[PDB]
RNA sequence: AAUAGUGGUGCUAGCAUUUGCUGGUUAUCCACUUCUUAGAGGGACUAUCGGUUUCAAGCCGAUGGAAGUUUGAGGCAAUAACA
């Protein structure tokens, strides 16, 4: 990635950096390493009662 | 020259508060277990952070969390007998059945007038 | 009068913790033994008041904690399951085994062998349950929880091979299922455990169903009538259970002691609680794995400072 | 794994000789991966016990361990007058 100038204004040998955002990433990671995310879990039973069953 | 940085701290007391019962005091164990219920985006954070909450969790067998702990939902409910005596220090049986007030204050319940079994004592000074 | 069970030997072998010893029905003089250290250990029984033996044999062959070991009654063969995803079919004389295994994604977790010695059953870690054969190829996976599992046992077939086998689990998700391998089903769901279960086995007669999980949760069942029975409180938590052979004795391993009980009534004998020297108090050595003799007559006790003890079962005075 | 290597079977020379210890090379052929190279994974977290400290963050011993000085060494990271 090397583009130089149209403009009307400034010319010498410009340059650009690029790195994007990583959510849509497709191609590798997708998180920064110090991204940790633990997940939610679910709402319980509340004491289950024995009611064992004998299929 | 090994101390935690913050994000070893805070994630390693995220996750002993949603999976505490889950969690245990052996390392090899619960190191199969942050990749099933987290995203480690590496390896070695993953055995750092897995690390000190095993030391966190020795805590937790002498002494009360940061966090929060159901211990205190039902254990400090257990401890509703810190001691509970069978017979109350306020008891007036301790004190022979009467009441051992100064001078002045006896005119304060006879004041209000009131029946009670009161003895009085002599005041210095 | 009753079974009193004083100290016979001491076993220094392993750096690891032990998984799982293992004795054989037909030989009384040998006791395999596995450890988290990557080693599996055959022994032989110098039955001696000062210590036992020779360690007869070591397998040098995986990279991870093993976790059960299994053989055949007369001590033919021997298997093996590590945590990377490998099994091994073990002679008892050499050390040579015969093929590894490629069947799963995680550790796996128990596996065990039928009497007429045609299929090995293995539950691993990655919720799903998977039967061998001998020469050790796939038949049929089978799924239905949702958690991890521990234990999975055969049941005890006394009744004169009349087509009775099926497959019972301990799994991770507060439940205990029941499998049947000739039709290939599910056969009854336990339930009443409130926590992760830990450890279950089955009366030798192959009828009485102990399953006990982390709140220490002793909760029996039958083979039929499949019920509950006794739901004892083993107020701790326990890691292994324990059948006496011949007699009716089941017994618990705890983290707290070794506890011990009668089936009909209810006898609390002993607490097999070893010594130990130079502790801070928060700090004592506890047993994970135990084992019976072939007749029910000494217990083997291995812990995590790697020392296992023995006893014998002589009357009470 | 003839673009690495050993292990034999040979043709083959020594051989103290007498069983033997050194050779022999294209292709004598077969069987092997430990050493070798490169992909896929694993493994260490200060682990486990003993001290010490507001008993806290941690720091010292200990035995295990291929490895316990950020495990050894680097790469990479913007405030500013050298017109």
């Amino acid at each position: 990635a090397t583009r130089h100038v149209l403009m009307r204004q400034g010319v010498l040998g410009i340059k650009v950096k690029i790195m994007r955002d990583p959510a849509k990433s497709r191609t590798g990671p997708k998180a920064l390493p110090d991204a940790v995310t633990i997940i939610e879990p679910k709402e319980e039973e509340p004491i289950l009662a024995p009611s064992v069953k004998d299929y | 020259g090994r101390v935690r940085t913050k994000t070893v701290k805070r994630a390693s007391k995220a996750l002993i508060e949603r999976y505490y019962p889950k969690l245990t005091l052996d390392f090899q164990t619960n190191k199969r277990l942050c990749d099933e219920i987290a995203t480690i985006q590496s390896k070695r954070l993953r055995n750092k952070i897995a690390g000190y909450t095993t030391h966190l969790m020795k805590r937790i067998q002498k002494g009360p969390v940061r966090g929060i702990s159901f211990k205190l939902q039902e254990e400090e409910r257990e401890r509703k007998d810190q001691y509970v005596p069978e017979v109350s220090a306020l008891d007036l049986s301790r004190s022979n059945g009467v009441l051992n007030v100064d001078n002045q204050t006896s005119d304060l319940v006879k004041s209000l007038g009131l029946k009670l079994p009161l003895s009085v004592i002599n005041v210095s000074a | 009068s009753n079974e009193v069970l004083v100290l016979r030997g001491t076993l220094e072998g392993h750096n690891g913790w032990v998984t799982s010893l293992a004795t054989s029905a037909g030989q009384p003089n040998l006791l395999l033994s596995a450890s988290r250290d990557k080693t599996l250990i055959s022994w032989k029984l110098t039955g001696d008041d000062q210590k036992f033996g020779v360690p007869v044999r070591s397998f040098k062959g995986h990279s991870h904690i093993v976790q059960d070991c299994t053989l055949t009654a007369d001590g033919a063969y021997a298997l093996s399951a590590s945590w990377d995803k490998t099994l091994r079919l073990w002679d008892v004389a050499t050390g040579e085994t015969y093929q590894r295994f490629v069947g799963h994604k995680s550790d796996v977790m128990s596996v065990d062998i039928d009497k007429k010695a045609s299929m090995i059953i293995s539950g691993s870690r990655d919720k799903t349950i998977k039967v061998w054969t001998i020469k050790g190829q796939c038949l049929a996976t089978l799924l239905g929880h949702n958690d991890w599992v521990s234990q999975v046992r055969v049941v005890p077939n006394e009744k004169a091979d009349d087509d009775s086998v099926t497959i019972i689990s301990a799994g991770n998700d507060k439940m205990v299922k029941a499998w049947n391998l000739n039709q290939f089903q599910i056969e009854a769901d336990f339930i009443g455990h409130n926590s992760n279960i830990n450890t279950l086995t089955a009366s030798p007669d192959g009828t009485l169903i102990a399953s006990a999980g982390k709140d220490g949760e002793i909760m029996l069942w039958n083979l039929a009538a499949k019920k509950a029975m006794y739901t004892l409180s083993a107020q701790d938590e326990v890691f292994s259970l324990a059948f006496s052979p011949n007699r009716y004795w089941l017994a618990a391993a705890t983290a707290t002691g070794i506890k011990v009980f009668s089936l009909d009534p209810q006898y609390l004998v002993d607490d097999l609680r070893p010594e130990f020297a130079g502790y801070s108090k928060a700090a004592e050595p506890h047993a994970v794995s135990l084992a019976w003799s072939a007749d029910g007559q000494t217990l083997f006790a291995g812990y995590t400072d790697n020392v296992i003890r023995v006893w014998q079962v002589m009357t009470a005075n």
